[PDB]
């Protein structure tokens, strides 16, 4: 199973150009046609381009203007560039292959299902800048505990328990924006209150954009 | 000694896809990389053989089939495709080795007024074979009741003709294919890529 | 220039029932029509080509059927995994469009909030804030009503709700309610409560702390 990993900044200033690359591995890029795809949060899919490494392209005419996609065949990947961004292009991307045809070639006239995607890159449209988190312990039959995520931007932020040893009766909360424009949002995990005291419980913080990581223990009060 | 491909692909006029016109393409060397580094192209496919790493084999024969159809039919121009055209007019059998190409000839196949030249058969009692021409005019019985000509109640003119004016919808605009077909029989191999 | 709309765009059923998800085009597309399924946080997943081909790895409670303008996506014995959303997508011709998506959410029984109050840590305070979250885990139906009691009375300003997707294993929701003061603000009070009312619960659940107490 050929595997899509997106690159790229999740951070681009308005006007300024959204630049992303799709590396391929698994097979080769000569193989198999190429799409980007976007969603908005709480939005549907919207299809930007479509390359076959011959160059032929095809733009979705809303976008035509603002998008470019190339492929670079020997280091087995392809790109988008969409051009002069507004707050509208905040999205989920994904670089998706098509379903393999029976032929060599192009076919303007043929059109193929997506059976790859990426997992998606966040890319926000923002003038403010990246700001890394603050992490706060929730000290506590069932007991709950937890990490407080807050003040950080962009999104995203990954939180696991006990460096993903700990996946059971796990919550990560979806961020919410403050007025100030950050994001917060908490973990939480329930464990028997039997444990506290002799079992470890540390979550790990990851906020990519600003490199910012963080361990914290949550200890009883 | 360079085969005839130009005098296919750049002919002032094309057939209507009923009569598609074919050329036996023999004794001379064709560089078809050189063809596919054209920007011009809607469409091209090769099945059992590639575009691009074309230049090293030998042939018995090629053929070059050529015609005109409507944007929305060149999809019907492959192996196990239904509809008029793949039924009625021009047919690729399913184990098909070679290319399609097609390109839009909206500037030279529409006018004002619309062009009306080109023609499709609309009606047959059966499907064409694989790379069969009917080139019959004979009136259709559509139903139990005979023709013996003339035009009536379940009698009709078996070709209708597309009506291209630069207007239309790019699915209903004049497309130029070409089909190549590449051939060995035990005997000897003439059309070549340069190697 | 095609344009897909599915119907319905919201709809909760039970495990084991029949789901039938339609998708109309503007234009006839004969068997040219994809169907995903995407779960929240996940890339979509290609479920059906060309109208009614499984695509392999795909149980075979998925089925599609139609042709022309008229397209039904079937889960038969719906499984509590197939909480998402649903996705069209036509293959007649560019440009590439999808449908609006459907987001199937799965029915359960009453399930009541266990109800957890955490205090804000001393970390906190001393940067010159005071957030108090209230935990609510593991709920059935999604409508709860968290109410903020401070000494007694209802602080209602300065808080916060975010909900988890339904669980793709017992088909709970979470919620959490954060409280934000300033230290000084937080300060003037002693007892910090919230206070839940669900379907599930016969009176609501209180839960509270006395500030500044081990
Ligand atoms: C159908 O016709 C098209 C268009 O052809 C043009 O009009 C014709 C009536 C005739 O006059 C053609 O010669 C003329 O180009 C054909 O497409 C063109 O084909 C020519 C010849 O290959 C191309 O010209 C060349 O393109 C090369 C790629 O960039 C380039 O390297 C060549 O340069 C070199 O060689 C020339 C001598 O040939 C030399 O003068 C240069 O200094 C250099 O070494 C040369 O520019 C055109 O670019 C093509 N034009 C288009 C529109 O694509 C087409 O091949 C023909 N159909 C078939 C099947 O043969
Ligand atoms: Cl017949
Ligand atoms: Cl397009």
């Amino acid at each position: 199973q050929v595997q899509l990993q997106e690159s790229g900044p999740g951070l681009v200033k308005p006007s300024e150009t959204l630049s992303l690359t799709c590396t391929v591995s698994g097979g080769s890029i000569s193989s198999y046609h190429w799409n980007w795809i976007r969603q908005p949060p709480g939005k549907g899919l919207e299809w930007i381009g479509y390359i076959y490494y011959s160059g032929n392209t095809n733009y979705n005419p809303s976008l035509k203007s603002r998008v470019s996609i190339s492929t670079d065949t020997s280091k087995n990947q392809f790109s988008l560039k969409l051009s002069s961004v507004t707050a509208a292009d905040t999205a989920v991307y994904y670089c998706v292959r098509e379903m393999r045809r029976g032929y060599s070639g192009y076919d303007y006239w043929d059109l193929y299902a997506f059976d790859i995607w990426g997992q998606g890159t966040m890319v926000t449209v923002s003038s403010a800048s990246t700001k890394g988190p603050s992490v706060f312990p929730l000290a506590p039959g069932t007991a709950a505990l937890g990490c407080l995520v807050k003040d950080y931007f962009p999104e995203p932020v990954t939180v696991s328990w006990n460096s993903g040893a700990l996946t059971s009766g796990v919550h990560t909360f979806p961020a919410v924006l403050q007025s100030s424009g950050l994001y917060s949002l908490s973990s939480v995990v329930t464990v028997p209150s039997s444990s506290l005291g002799t079992q470890t419980y540390i979550c790990n913080v990851n906020h990519k954009p600003s490199n910012t990581k963080v361990d914290k223990k949550v200890e009883p009060k | 000694n360079l085969c005839p491909f130009g005098e296919v692909f750049n002919a002032t006029r094309f057939a209507s896809v009923y009569a598609w016109n074919r050329k036996r393409i023999s004794n001379c060397v064709a560089d078809y990389s050189v063809l596919y580094n054209s920007a011009s192209f809607s469409t091209f496919k090769c099945y059992g053989v590639s575009p691009t790493k074309l230049n090293d084999l030998c042939f018995t024969n090629v053929y070059a089939d050529s015609f005109v159809i409507r944007g929305d039919e060149v999809r019907q121009i492959a192996p196990g495709q239904t509809g008029k055209i793949a039924d009625y007019n021009y047919k690729l059998p399913d184990d098909f080795t070679g290319c399609v190409i097609a390109w839009n000839s909206n500037n030279l196949d529409s006018k004002v007024g619309g062009n009306y030249n080109y023609l499709y058969r609309l009606f047959r009692k059966s499907n064409l074979k694989p790379f069969e021409r009917d080139i019959s005019t004979e009136i259709y019985q559509a139903g139990s009741t005979p023709c013996n000509g003339v035009e009536g109640f379940n009698c009709y003119f078996p070709l209708q003709s597309y009506g291209f004016q630069p207007t239309n919808g790019v699915g209903y605009q004049p497309y130029r294919v070409v089909v190549l077909s590449f051939e060995l029989l035990h005997a000897p191999a003439t059309v070549c890529g340069p190697k | 220039d095609i344009q897909l709309t599915q119907s319905p765009s919201f709809l909760s059923a039970s495990v084991g029932d029949r789901v039938t998800i339609t998708c109309r085009a503007s234009q006839g597309i004969s068997s040219y029509l994809a169907w995903y399924q995407q779960k929240p946080g996940k890339a979509p997943n290609l479920l059906i080509y060309a109208a009614s081909t499984l695509q392999s790895g795909v149980p075979s409670r998925f089925s599609g059927s139609g042709s022309g303008t008229e397209f039904t996506l079937t889960i038969s014995s719906l499984q509590p995994e197939d909480f998402a959303t649903y996705y069209c997508q036509q293959l007649n011709s560019y440009p590439h469009t999808f449908g609006q998506g459907t987001k199937l959410e799965i029915k359960r029984t009453v399930a009541a909030p266990s109800v957890f109050i955490f205090p804000p840590s001393d970390e906190q305070l001393k940067s010159g804030t005071a957030s108090v979250v209230c935990l609510l885990n593991n709920f059935y139906p999604r409508e709860a009503k968290v109410q903020w009691k401070v000494d007694n009375a209802l602080q209602s300003g300065n808080s916060q709700e975010s909900v988890t997707e339904q669980d793709s294993k017992d088909s709970t929701y979470s919620l959490s309610s954060t409280l934000t003061l300033s230290k000084a603000d937080y300060e003037k009070h002693k007892v910090y409560a919230c206070e839940v009312t669900h379907q599930g619960l016969s009176s609501p659940v209180t839960k509270s702390f006395n500030r500044g107490e081990c």
